[PDB]
């Protein structure tokens, strides 16, 4: 027994590339789409519900995840792989930043600790790369709303707007020409609809679509009262329902 | 491509574990042991070829004894047998000392099955190359099982591996329609002497020495004992007749 | 180079084949499964072999009670199933103790799934070769059903099959729902919904059963347990009277 | 074939043999030769010892274990002295803590399941050589072969080495009579150096080139050698 | 602290006072001292609280995690799991447990282990401080194999005079019958108990 | 076992060359172009940002340019995140200095330690390599402003004017070319920009794909004073040096 | 013995209008020896101010410590770490050290760049938080202190009247302690300007 | 300090004083000691204030991560459980002493717990040095199927005779309210009945008044 | 304890220590000089608990050394003291602390100053114009609050400690046997071997 593979699976080719990374990258591209719109008072990011059967249940899949209570985050590539990110994630930001300062960390500093986890399983011995690109939107008092892309190599990116798998070449062009930065949330909410409509072949509704925002805070989803300065998560995931809505405006 | 069948714990493209399938073969390779569950008991036997006149009768004993009321008997590579009851004596041991009660048959079967098992886990390991056929007396009932080197297990009426394992199991399953109501210790023992001398056909070359314990409710006070004696030779003529 | 076929690392098409042949080695035993869910419980139902007259039956089982809620039945090798079941119940266990209630069918998934997932990312684990299929009647979801994979995939179900004849069961629950347009069998007794599930099976396999062909598992509130050679006869004699 | 499985003890062949256990065996073969045999009162060792050049010593095949125990050895000398020594360490244990002398049996046991656990993890490597235990406990005396593979068994008598075919093959013909020359050491042995000489072919065993080791009912296990030899010669 | 286990002709009860003490202060007047650790195995604790629902509680672990893998435990394999934790840790523990089950093959059982660790299979077993004061009489009304009603009674008169004399004593009289009929949760106010 | 799948990045070649090392840098010749000009008032760091698109948050982006100190900082080729890793263990190395002897590290021997660093993956613990190539600049009171390199190999060295990435070679020449000790920061500033802008395998050199640094000594104040322009402040002198 | 009253000292914030105060004491002694008069326990990290009393050893080793931890966060978030923030930081700091404790008595004191808002803080050697609005107590002269800053204080004070309120609290508590005094230093904090003070006092 | 829970028809309820001591010296008139484990698992304790806190936040922020791995609401019977293993393996050096109140999908719950591990359940509870003024209050007028209002009056009652007759416990009353369909209601400083009357004089001083020996600008900006 | 005074002038610091060595009811050497050279132009001196002293002692000039050939430059004597301070902090949370006290006199080549730094054994650090550990300072600190200029020359230093020796040979108890004077400046450091009668 006792994992004897102290030694990296990952490793340098002659022409100077990354094998096991661009394989990872490869896998990332073979994945269902997903995208991100960074509007002036809020961000956007959606993805397809790709149902493996009509028997499953959708719901119980959750693609699209809170990482904070104004951070979210969402994937392209192996499910599997995304689902353990997220707890890891989600427990980062408690020992390396609310454990300390008593508050959640801000966007860039929490995408920054994924990205060390992702940059390891590049190095460390014994192990294959997240087979994962991830796109982590969200707000905080000093930086704003803001929206990353983190690959698997580890590295990451801000962006206006960006979409990730396969068919983010098209739906990258399709922002690039929509996107202007006097956007306001509802816009964006329908660009990404408009976009994500492109990657879909079959059915495009509320259930087989997954969308959530990160706009002001929802004092309603707090749980209590009495404390004027917390006032509630900007995370917000859009009910079938309200997808619904959307979609006849579409 | 290939290669598929040079490490322990790879998947071969049909799903399967060409290493574990090698240890099986080791075992195949080994001498004929059983075992026959009766009314309230069950018998193992098993098959001593004698290389040579040197070796000392009855004095290399292959059935071991676990806690005081399990038998284990086994085929193939026979350090890797010794090596699998040390481990179940450890386990019985455990289970002793935390919960008082002696270990269940059941219990006892995934113990050695879960062991097993973790050795098709790793490349760094081996898989075990023999077969086992193990059980005895609990709270409630005889019970006889058989374990492969895949870690898989199943209970049984009636059990064979080894060389003549294919001539054993016809004889087990005549036995088994020829008495629904179940057969008794006694007569488990004969027959179990009976099934390894025509068994012995598929080695009859060499000369051999017959070996049988047993445990039973009535006949051992559900302890595991070996036949020994009068009772061995009783069993050795009754199968020494049968044989012509 | 050609090692990527051996262990756990990426293939130049971002994929794992060592997680491909684990999904192989799921169907060795050539054995179906399928679960529905009641109006207030949940059915489990395998086929079962027993091709040896030298098995003792009885011993011979895919379904394990996990926990006194929650029923596990397994699709691959009797070995890798026992291993998975073990951890389960010692998970289960575990969960108990340390948070004070009952661990809940999609969480038992989800970290079984997260487990297959390691040894999907580190090399010196091997994939289980086995497909787990959990039920019970959540204190919080009623009925359930969660499947995981060797890939560390897991997702709930209104129904579901797995196995080698996987696809006709499929097809023939999604037509029955398309139909039904609920997503339940709407029966009140647990007994009509073991026998819609056999019924079913029957007219997907194209196969006759014996009381010693199939295997039972129910989930109720507060209990999961399974049906004996005779419960299972009894069933078999109902569904009689309807063809 | 061969080549492909043969790298390490952790892989089996596809007709289920392990390589590398067989390759240790083959390093027996290549030692020199060495003889065991027993009565009911008496146990004997009889080794040929062997040279590098004339001007160097004959290295020693026997090695003592304890006061009623010892054996003799065939193939890597290291091995045998790591396995004796754990020996002697055992014997020592039993002794301490029991007040008990260490059955042959359990001897056997314990060496068998040494040698075991260095053929079923990477790494290791299986032990290279060959030994003949011999000793005198509560139910008399006792012969033990060790084969790295991890076999142990008991015989009335037995030899390992090179050319050991031809002792072996004597002493399974002299069988109803050395096995009872009984109370009478002396026959025991030359009955022994009898057996050894039938797989001589080189040279004869001279007195600086006889090794011989006995153990039984009122005798310590004590070492022959040189002159102590010589009246057998 | 007066706590009982009492085995009869249909199985055996559990009975203890209620009263929980920090000091002369009672810190709660209506605890309950009768612990299940399993369907038909439950326990009566005395010392220190937090030591003994430690027990307690990993030994509910140890009997469900049994149950997942060899069927229902018996009383005897849990009154050795309390020992095991009692004995190898009496340095750092202060605990008295009584354990009380219903098996059907051996009816009701009753084991006491002590601060030590050891333990003792007996036909009834008192504990805690209170326990004392009723030693004589115990031993002068216990029978074996007596009816549920008259065990219900000779631990309800055994409590009461407990309670009487121990200050550290007090509360509601709380009694868990086990039988092959079920379990039975039974509790008896200091209006009634004091008056016999 | 698992020898099998084994890379082994730590042997040497027949050749005597560490395989691994050379790979890694065969990878930074692909990353942005970092340059960096030491003069006799200050430094200068520039660096070309790979790759772009219309929706990248320049404002809120860095990949090339960190502050390690409030005196030191580095430009990146090579992977991103390996930077990370590096440019945090300097970060602590640093307070750890200033911790023990209440002085500001002096940049060489962080530079040293962070080579160390990189050097160890060299010749230990069979894992990859950093893939990356840093240019520290920073000032100390011993020996001023100083200008470092790093590799993969852990090898360093000092100097004038560098630079690491895509295209050194002809970058190097054209520094080589125009450099003159007696320099001033704005000359400095002037030469960076318009050897990047000959050496990009891009169109034009526009302000998006820029990333700019310097390390002045403000004469009004007597302290170092170390400015990571702004993506409007590269704007303006991409325009004064007469590249708009 | 007692760690706490080895070296002696303290320190005493207060808010005021659109500011805040934070006052300490020069003195370092060994028991009843005095050894050096410029033993000032108050640092700064940014616009966040930090005193602290108790043993020099560890009052010394906190500073070096926050200044480590402060600089960091700088480099990792790119702005100046605020008092609310940092008073978050000592105090996981300290209890973290829960069962080999820093013997000290940690006083914050700033104005939240954002807000304007003014924010004072006091914790034990183990980490717990006192929140006052008004004014926070530190050293071997503490009940002397609550004493005079319960008196003296008032709501809203102007930087100049809060200067001599926060000054008249510091000199008449540490003149009633032996382990106090030997000099003091006053610090007056505004969104904008910081101006420290050095007070003429008894020097016995 | 003085914590007390109620337990009513539809829910329960807590509350604390607001006074924090140090020996015999208050230093804060007006602490807040509810806290939060979860929205709607609040929190009081007594004893060492550093440990009561600190083992609040760490159950907390465990208590999170369990609810969003779990994808439910957080139930009081596991903060109970984590907060006594927790406080069990210190063997009572962690001098927290806790009454935990709170409603989640099973119902509403009430808790004690203390520094060595043990807890208790109960319909009403009280600790702190006010403990024994409280539970008299308590004892007295508790009965069985109170209403939101009248919990609400009892609670606040019971630590106001800690206030009055506890030298450890003053200043105001904590209220915090957790009813089984809505969302928990805190209501901080309830109770205000010890307000400071007015000074019979000022001390603000006339300026220059305190001598000064040296003066300077202080560097904040880098 | 052992006498340990140190007092920075105008432009050196001097370092005075006692010469005895007593343990128990013999005084078993009167010629000790508990003074380690920690770099060129950095001595320290020491008192405390008999093994402990030398061993820390000669472990700091180990360190410093080896930083002196690494870097091929001398520590500021600021930057010697902060790291003896932390040795010293870190010591007295461990196992078993060093009980050892110490001045540092060092002349800053880069400043042109001289500097003095008491450090108890707790890790405290001060920098003063004199200092002392243990008794010394009660009789001593009074004195140089009395006699002490800032702009006093090596002369004037030597003729203040002579003082304060007489002082200390007047007044204490133990028969310190006289002390070793060394001195510290821009030159590096020699020891004056003439003031047992200066």
């Amino acid at each position: 027994m006792t994992d004897r593979y102290s030694f990296s699976l990952t490793t340098f080719s002659p022409s100077g590339k990354l094998g096991q990374i661009d394989y990872a990258l490869t896998a990332v591209k073979q994945g269902v789409t997903s995208l991100g719109i960074k509007a002036t008072n809020g961000v956007v990011i959606a993805t397809e519900k790709k149902s493996s059967s009509p028997l499953a249940m959708s719901e119980t899949l959750s693609k699209v995840s809170l990482l904070t209570p104004d951070i979210g985050a969402v994937y392209s590539g192996m499910g599997p792989d995304y689902r353990v990110l997220v707890d890891k994630s989600r427990k980062v930001a408690h020992t390396s930043y609310k454990r300390i300062y008593g508050e959640y960390p801000p966007t860039k500093l929490l995408v920054s600790e994924v990205a060390k986890i992702m940059q390891e399983a590049t190095q460390s011995g014994g192990v294959r790369p997240f087979g994962v690109s991830l796109l982590i939107a969200g707000h905080d008092e000093f930086n704003g709303f803001s929206l990353y892309q983190v690959d698997p190599s580890g590295s990451y990116f801000p962006w206006k707007a960006t979409a990730i798998g396969k068919g983010s070449v098209a739906a990258k062009t399709f922002l690039e020409k929509r996107w202007n930065d006097e956007l306001e949330l509802e816009d964006a909410i329908h660009i990404a609809l408009l976009t994500l409509k492109e990657s879909v072949e079959g059915e495009f509704n509320g259930d087989t679509i997954e969308l959530a925002i990160i706009g002001d805070e929802n004092p309603d989803l707090l749980g209590y009262t009495g404390i004027p300065t917390d006032k509630g998560p900007r995370f917000r995931k859009l009910t079938s329902q309200e997808i619904n809505d959307r979609l006849e405006a579409l | 491509g290939t290669g598929y069948d040079l490490s322990n714990s790879v998947f071969s493209p049909d799903g399967r574990n060409f290493q574990v399938e090698y240890a099986v073969k080791a075992v195949e390779n080994g001498t004929t042991s059983i075992g026959i569950k009766c009314n309230d008991g069950v018998v193992f036997a098993v098959e001593k070829l004698i290389t040579s006149k040197l070796l000392v009768p009855q004095k290399n004993v292959k059935i071991q004894v676990v806690d005081r009321h399990i038998g284990c008997v086994y085929s193939g590579l026979i350090p890797d047998g010794r090596h699998l009851v040390n481990r179940g004596r450890e386990e019985a041991a455990s289970f002793k000392k935390l919960y008082k009660t002696p270990i269940p048959i059941p219990a006892f079967a995934d113990r050695l099955g879960q062991y097993v098992q973790a050795h098709t886990l790793y490349n760094s390991v081996r898989p075990f190359g023999v077969s086992t056929i193990f059980g005895g007396v609990d709270k409630n009932g005889a019970h006889l099982y058989m374990l492969e080197p895949s870690g898989s297990y199943w209970g049984y009426k009636g059990a064979a591996t080894g060389k003549g394992r294919q001539s054993a199991k016809a004889e087990l399953e005549k036995l088994v329609d020829h008495h629904p109501e179940g057969l008794s210790a006694r007569e488990a023992v004969k027959q179990a002497a009976k099934i390894i001398y025509l068994a012995h056909e598929d080695n009859k070359e060499k000369d051999f020495e017959l070996e049988i314990s047993w445990c039973s409710l009535s006949e051992t006070n559900g302890l595991h004992k070996f036949v020994k004696g009068d009772l061995l030779q009783e069993a050795i003529d009754f199968a020494q007749k049968e044989i012509n | 180079a050609g090692y990527d076929r051996h262990i756990t690392i990426f293939s130049p098409e971002g994929r794992l084949y060592q997680v491909e042949y684990a999904f192989k080695a799921t169907n060795q035993t050539n054995i179906n499964s399928l679960a529905v869910r009641g109006k207030d419980c949940t059915v489990v139902i395998s086929q079962k072999k027993v091709p040896d007259k030298l098995l003792d039956p009885t011993t011979v089982s895919y379904i394990f009670c996990i926990s006194r809620t929650i029923g596990m039945v397994v699709n691959g090798p009797i070995p890798d199933a026992r291993n998975a079941a073990l951890r389960a119940k010692a998970e289960a266990a575990e969960f108990r103790y340390k948070y004070g209630y009952d661990m809940p069918c999609d969480v038992l998934a989800k970290r079984m799934a997260n487990l297959s997932q390691i040894y999907t990312q580190r090399a010196y684990m091997r994939p289980l070769g086995v497909i787990l299929t959990f039920v019970s009647v959540d204190e919080e979801l009623g009925p359930s059903i969660y499947k995981t994979d060797p890939a560390g995939y897991y997702v709930g179900y209104k129904a579901t099959a797995t196995g080698p004849k996987q696809q006709e069961i499929t097809t023939n629950l999604e037509n029955h729902f398309k139909k039904s347009k609920i997503d339940h069998i709407n029966e009140e007794s647990w007994e009509k919904v073991v026998e819609f599930a056999i019924t079913h099976m029957i007219d997907a396999l194209g196969t006759e059963f014996s009381k010693n062909d199939l295997e039972v598992g129910v989930a109720t509130k507060d209990k999961f347990f399974t049906l004996s050679a005779e419960n299972i006869e009894e069933r078999l004699v109902a569904i009689a009277e309807q063809d | 074939f061969r080549n492909n499985y043969d790298g390490d003890t952790v892989t089996f062949s596809p007709t289920g043999r392990l390589f590398q256990v067989e390759y240790a065996l083959e390093a027996i073969k290549q030692g020199s030769v060495t003889v065991g045999l027993r009565s009911n009162t008496h146990a004997v060792l009889v080794a040929l010892k062997r040279n590098a050049d004339e001007l160097s010593s004959y290295q020693k095949k026997i090695i003592k274990c304890d006061e009623h125990m010892g054996l003799s050895l065939a193939g890597l000398a290291p091995d045998a002295r790591v396995l004796s020594n754990y020996l002697r360490q055992q014997c020592n244990y039993s002794s301490l803590v029991f007040n008990r002398k260490l059955a042959v049996e359990r001897a056997g046991h314990l060496l068998c399941d040494k040698a075991q656990k260095n053929t079923q993890s990477y790494g290791g490597r299986p032990y290279g050589v060959g030994l003949l235990i011999i000793g005198y406990d509560k139910s008399g005396a006792h012969l033990l072969e060790f084969q790295p593979s991890g076999n142990v068994t008991e015989l009335y008598g037995t030899a390992i080495g090179a050319r050991s075919q031809g002792a072996k093959t004597y002493l399974e013909r002299t069988l109803d009579t050395f096995i009872k020359i009984d109370g009478n050491p002396d026959e025991l042995i030359k009955a022994g150096v009898e057996a050894i000489s039938q797989s001589l072919r080189d040279e004869s065993l001279t007195v600086d080139n006889l090794s011989i080791a006995i153990v039984g009912k009122d005798t310590p296990f004590t070492i022959y050698d040189g002159e102590a030899v010589a009246k057998y010669i | 602290t007066s706590i009982m286990a009492v085995t009869f002709k249909d199985g055996v009860i559990l009975g203890a006072d209620s009263r929980t003490t920090t000091g002369a202060y009672i810190a709660n007047r209506v605890t309950d001292k009768l612990t299940r650790v399993h369907d038909k195995i439950w326990c009566c604790r005395s010392g220190s609280a937090a030591d003994t629902q430690a027990i307690a509680d990993i030994v509910q672990y140890h009997l469900e995690l049994y149950t997942s893998q060899y069927g229902t435990p018996s009383t005897e394999t849990a009154a050795s799991v309390f020992k095991e934790l009692c004995y190898e840790n009496k340095d750092n523990l202060t605990a008295g447990i009584i354990v009380a089950g219903y098996d059907d093959k051996n009816k009701g059982e009753v084991y006491t282990i002590p601060l030590g660790g050891s333990v003792h299979k007996l036909p009834y077993a008192i504990a805690g401080s209170g326990s004392t004061f009723i030693y004589g009489y115990c031993d002068k009304n216990f029978r074996e194999n007596m009816s549920k009603e008259e065990t219900v009674d000779f631990i309800k008169h055994s409590l009461s005079q407990a309670i009487k004399w121990d200050g550290s004593s007090g509360g509601v009289i709380r009694m868990v019958v086990l039988t092959a009929a079920g379990v039975e949760r039974l509790i008896f106010y200091p209006d009634e108990y004091e008056q016999l | 076992g698992s020898r099998r799948y084994d890379s082994r990045t730590t042997i040497f070649s027949p050749e005597g060359r560490l395989y691994q090392v050379e790979y890694a840098l065969e990878s930074i010749s692909h990353a942005g172009t970092a340059i960096g000009i030491m003069a006799s008032d200050g430094i200068v760091l520039a660096a070309e940002r790979k790759v772009t698109s219309t929706l990248l948050e320049q404002d809120t982006s860095t990949e090339k340019l960190y502050k390690l100190n409030d005196k030191i900082a580095v430009a990146v080729a090579g992977l991103t995140a390996d930077a990370e890793i590096l440019i945090n263990t300097a970060r602590i190395h640093a307070q750890n200095y200033l911790k023990t002897y209440n002085e500001d590290i002096p940049v060489e021997i962080l530079v040293r330690r962070l080579s160390d660093i990189k050097q160890g993956y060299t010749q230990h613990g069979g894992l990859r390599p950093f893939g990356v190539s840093f240019i520290y600049a920073g000032y100390d009171d011993r020996y001023g402003y100083q200008l470092y390199t790093s590799n993969p190999s852990g090898n360093y060295t000092g100097w004038k004017a560098i630079s690491v990435g895509a295209n050194t070679s002809a970058a190097q020449t054209l520094l080589q070319m125009d450099y003159k000790d007696d320099m001033k920061v704005d000359d400095a500033i002037e030469l960076a920009l318009k050897t990047l802008s000959k050496t990009t395998d891009s169109s034009a050199l526009t302000y998006d794909r820029l990333e700019f640094a310097t390390i002045r000594k403000g004469a009004n104040d007597g302290e170092v004073y170390q400015k990571i322009f702004k993506p409007q402040e590269i704007k303006d002198i991409l325009v004064k040096t007469g590249i708009t | 013995s007692d760690p706490s009253s080895i070296n002696g000292g303290i320190v005493v914030a207060m808010t005021g209008k659109d500011c805040v105060a934070i006052a300490c004491d020069l003195r370092l002694g060994s028991q009843s020896l005095g050894v050096s008069n410029k033993f000032e326990k108050i640092f700064h990290y940014g616009h966040v101010f930090l005193g602290i009393t108790g043993l020099a050893t560890d009052v010394t080793t906190l500073n070096e410590m926050f200044r480590y931890k402060t600089n960091l966060y700088k480099l990792k978030e790119e702005r100046a770490i605020e008092p609310e923030t940092f008073t978050q930081l000592v105090s996981s700091s300290l209890y973290e050290r829960r069962f080999g404790p820093y013997f000290v008595g940690p006083v914050v004191a700033g104005i939240n760049s954002k807000s304007g808002k003014p924010f004072i803080a006091g914790f034990d050697l183990i980490g717990c938080i006192d929140e006052a609005k008004d004014f926070i107590v530190s050293g071997t002269a503490s009940d002397q202190l609550f004493g005079m800053c319960e008196s003296l204080y008032e709501p809203n004070l102007e930087p100049e009247d809060l200067f001599e309120t926060i000054s008249q609290a510091l000199l008449n508590a540490a003149d009633r302690d032996a382990l106090s005094g030997w000099g003091a230093v006053v610090y007056i904090i505004k969104k904008d300007e910081v101006v420290k003070r050095y007070l003429k006092m008894r020097q016995d | 300090t003085t914590i007390v829970g109620v337990k009513f028809n539809n829910g329960v309820v807590i509350a604390a004083d607001t006074r924090s001591t140090q020996g015999p010296i208050v230093a804060d008139k007006n602490c807040a000691k509810l806290h939060r484990i979860s929205p709607k698992i609040w929190c009081a304790g007594a004893g060492t204030a550093a440990d009561t806190e600190a083992v609040t936040q760490l159950i907390g922020s465990n208590i999170e991560l369990h609810s969003l791995y779990t994808s439910r609401e957080p139930r009081v019977v596991s903060a109970l459980q984590m907060l006594k293993q927790h406080l069990f393996k210190y063997q009572g050096h962690i001098g927290a002493y806790l009454i935990v109140a709170g409603v989640d999908p099973t119902g509403s719950h009430l808790f004690s717990i203390h520094a060595h591990g043990s807890t208790d359940v109960g319909y009403y509870l009280s600790l702190g040095s006010g403990s024994l003024a409280a539970m008299a209050v308590l004892e007295s007028h508790w009965k069985q199927d109170l209403t939101k209002e009248e919990a609400i009056k009892l609670a606040s009652d019971a630590i106001q005779a800690g206030i009055w007759n506890d030298l450890g416990s003053g200043s105001n009353v904590d209220v915090c309210v957790m009813e089984i369909g809505k969302d928990a209601e805190y209501l901080r400083n309830y109770l205000t009945p010890n307000v400071r009357e007015e000074k019979q004089k000022s001390y603000k001083f006339p300026r220059g008044t305190t001598a000064v020996l040296k003066e300077s600008i202080v560097n904040i900006c880098d | 304890m052992d006498i340990i005074l140190g007092i920075r002038v105008q432009d050196s610091v001097i370092l005075a220590s006692s010469k005895a060595v007593t343990r128990g009811i013999s005084v078993l050497k009167d010629s000790d000089d508990k003074t380690r050279q920690l770099s060129p132009h950095t001595l320290m001196s020491f008192a405390g608990e008999a093994g402990d002293t030398v061993q820390f002692a000669e472990y700091i000039q180990a360190n410093i050394q080896l930083y002196s050939i690494r870097e091929d430059y001398e520590l500021s004597p600021q930057a010697v003291s902060s790291f003896v301070r932390q040795e010293l902090a870190k010591s007295i949370r461990s196992r078993r602390p060093y009980q050892v006290n110490v001045l540092i006199g060092g002349y800053d080549k880069k400043k042109n100053k001289p500097e003095l730094y008491q450090i108890d054994y707790l890790g405290t650090k001060v920098e003063l114009p004199y200092g002392a550990h243990g008794y010394s300072g009660f009789y001593t600190f009074s004195l140089l609050d009395h006699h002490y200029r800032p702009d006093m020359t090596t002369e004037e230093g030597l003729d203040l400690l002579k003082l304060c020796v007489q002082e200390l040979e007047k007044r204490m108890p133990m028969d310190f046997k006289g002390v070793i004077v060394k001195i510290v400046d821009k030159d590096g450091i020699r020891q004056v071997d003439d003031f047992q009668a200066q």
